[PDB]
Protein backbone atom coordinates (compact mmCIF):
# COMPACT_ATOMS: atom_id res chain seq x y z
CA UNK A 1 0.00 0.00 0.00
CA UNK A 2 0.93 3.67 -0.14
CA UNK A 3 1.29 3.59 3.65
CA UNK A 4 3.68 0.62 3.49
CA UNK A 5 5.72 2.32 0.76
CA UNK A 6 5.82 5.43 2.96
CA UNK A 7 7.17 3.53 5.97
CA UNK A 8 9.74 1.72 3.79
CA UNK A 9 10.93 5.01 2.31
CA UNK A 10 11.05 6.73 5.69
CA UNK A 11 12.97 3.91 7.37
CA UNK A 12 15.48 3.60 4.52
CA UNK A 13 15.93 7.38 4.14
CA UNK A 14 16.31 8.10 7.88
CA UNK A 15 19.83 6.60 7.86
CA UNK A 16 21.19 9.50 5.76
CA UNK A 17 21.44 13.18 6.69
CA UNK A 18 18.87 15.12 4.66
CA UNK A 19 17.09 17.44 7.13
CA UNK A 20 17.17 21.12 6.14
CA UNK A 21 15.58 23.82 8.34
CA UNK A 22 14.92 26.19 5.41
CA UNK A 23 12.06 24.48 3.59
CA UNK A 24 8.96 26.28 2.28
CA UNK A 25 5.80 24.16 2.36
CA UNK A 26 3.72 24.58 -0.82
CA UNK A 27 0.11 25.65 -0.40
CA UNK A 28 -1.25 22.94 -2.72
CA UNK A 29 1.04 20.15 -1.39
CA UNK A 30 0.07 17.22 -3.67
CA UNK A 31 -0.34 14.34 -1.22
CA UNK A 32 0.00 10.67 -2.11
CA UNK A 33 0.18 9.14 1.38
CA UNK A 34 -3.00 9.84 3.32
CA UNK A 35 -2.68 10.94 6.96
CA UNK A 36 0.65 12.55 6.11
CA UNK A 37 1.93 14.82 8.92
CA UNK A 38 0.91 18.38 8.08
CA UNK A 39 2.90 20.60 7.80
CA UNK A 40 5.59 18.30 6.37
CA UNK A 41 9.34 18.74 6.50
CA UNK A 42 11.81 17.90 3.73
CA UNK A 43 11.96 14.17 4.51
CA UNK A 44 8.17 13.77 4.39
CA UNK A 45 8.07 15.62 1.05
CA UNK A 46 10.77 13.45 -0.53
CA UNK A 47 9.17 10.21 0.69
CA UNK A 48 5.86 11.45 -0.72
CA UNK A 49 7.67 12.08 -4.02
CA UNK A 50 9.13 8.55 -3.90
CA UNK A 51 5.74 6.90 -3.44
CA UNK A 52 4.39 9.18 -6.19
CA UNK A 53 7.10 7.90 -8.55
CA UNK A 54 6.17 4.30 -7.72
CA UNK A 55 2.46 4.96 -8.31
CA UNK A 56 3.34 6.83 -11.51
CA UNK A 57 5.00 3.68 -12.83
CA UNK A 58 1.95 1.68 -11.73
CA UNK A 59 -0.29 4.06 -13.70
CA UNK A 60 2.02 4.04 -16.74
CA UNK A 61 1.56 0.26 -16.96
CA UNK A 62 -2.20 0.81 -17.32
CA UNK A 63 -1.64 3.63 -19.81
CA UNK A 64 0.49 1.34 -21.99
CA UNK A 65 -1.92 -1.60 -21.60
CA UNK A 66 -4.80 0.57 -22.85
CA UNK A 67 -2.82 1.05 -26.07
CA UNK A 68 -2.03 -2.67 -26.08
CA UNK A 69 1.77 -2.80 -25.90
CA UNK A 70 3.94 -5.09 -23.82
CA UNK A 71 4.15 -4.23 -20.12
CA UNK A 72 6.35 -5.41 -17.26
CA UNK A 73 5.23 -5.42 -13.64
CA UNK A 74 6.54 -2.90 -11.13
CA UNK A 75 7.09 -4.44 -7.71
CA UNK A 76 8.23 -3.74 -4.14
CA UNK A 77 11.58 -4.96 -5.46
CA UNK A 78 11.41 -2.08 -7.95
CA UNK A 79 10.69 0.29 -5.05
CA UNK A 80 13.60 -1.04 -2.96
CA UNK A 81 15.92 -0.81 -5.97
CA UNK A 82 14.84 2.82 -6.43
CA UNK A 83 15.40 3.71 -2.76
CA UNK A 84 18.81 1.98 -2.77
CA UNK A 85 19.78 3.96 -5.87
CA UNK A 86 18.62 7.17 -4.18
CA UNK A 87 20.70 6.53 -1.06
CA UNK A 88 23.80 5.53 -3.05
CA UNK A 89 23.59 8.48 -5.45
CA UNK A 90 22.95 10.93 -2.60
CA UNK A 91 25.95 9.75 -0.57
CA UNK A 92 28.26 9.50 -3.60
CA UNK A 93 27.42 12.93 -5.03
CA UNK A 94 27.62 14.67 -1.65
CA UNK A 95 31.01 13.09 -0.86
CA UNK A 96 32.42 13.86 -4.33
CA UNK A 97 31.12 17.44 -4.21
CA UNK B 1 42.09 29.25 -13.29
CA UNK B 2 40.87 31.15 -10.20
CA UNK B 3 38.43 32.97 -12.49
CA UNK B 4 36.70 29.56 -12.72
CA UNK B 5 37.37 28.33 -9.17
CA UNK B 6 35.87 31.41 -7.48
CA UNK B 7 32.50 31.01 -9.21
CA UNK B 8 32.74 27.23 -8.71
CA UNK B 9 32.66 27.90 -4.96
CA UNK B 10 29.32 29.73 -5.23
CA UNK B 11 28.01 26.96 -7.49
CA UNK B 12 28.97 24.52 -4.71
CA UNK B 13 26.98 26.59 -2.23
CA UNK B 14 24.07 26.59 -4.71
CA UNK B 15 23.74 22.86 -5.43
CA UNK B 16 24.39 22.05 -1.75
CA UNK B 17 20.60 22.36 -1.44
CA UNK B 18 19.82 20.99 -4.92
CA UNK B 19 21.61 17.60 -4.73
CA UNK B 20 18.58 15.84 -3.22
CA UNK B 21 16.07 16.43 -6.02
CA UNK B 22 18.56 15.64 -8.79
CA UNK B 23 19.57 12.41 -7.05
CA UNK B 24 15.89 11.53 -6.61
CA UNK B 25 15.16 12.03 -10.32
CA UNK B 26 18.31 10.15 -11.37
CA UNK B 27 17.54 7.20 -9.09
CA UNK B 28 13.95 7.03 -10.32
CA UNK B 29 15.14 7.07 -13.94
CA UNK B 30 17.79 4.38 -13.39
CA UNK B 31 15.47 2.10 -11.43
CA UNK B 32 12.32 2.45 -13.53
CA UNK B 33 12.90 3.79 -17.05
CA UNK B 34 14.96 0.85 -18.33
CA UNK B 35 12.21 -1.06 -20.14
CA UNK B 36 10.44 1.85 -21.84
CA UNK B 37 11.33 3.65 -25.06
CA UNK B 38 12.54 7.24 -25.42
CA UNK B 39 9.09 8.87 -25.46
CA UNK B 40 7.86 7.04 -22.36
CA UNK B 41 11.15 7.71 -20.54
CA UNK B 42 10.76 11.42 -21.29
CA UNK B 43 7.12 11.32 -20.16
CA UNK B 44 8.06 9.67 -16.86
CA UNK B 45 10.88 12.15 -16.26
CA UNK B 46 8.58 15.08 -17.04
CA UNK B 47 5.92 13.75 -14.65
CA UNK B 48 8.48 13.36 -11.86
CA UNK B 49 9.86 16.86 -12.51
Amino acid sequence: STEALYQVGKEFTSKMDLEKPNYIVPDYMPVVYDKLPQPPSHREAIVNSCVFVHQTLHQANARLAKRGGRTMAITPRHYLDFINHYANLFHEKRSEL
Amino acid sequence: ERERWEKTSETFKNQMSTIAGDCLLSAAFIAYAGYFDQQMRQNLFTTWS
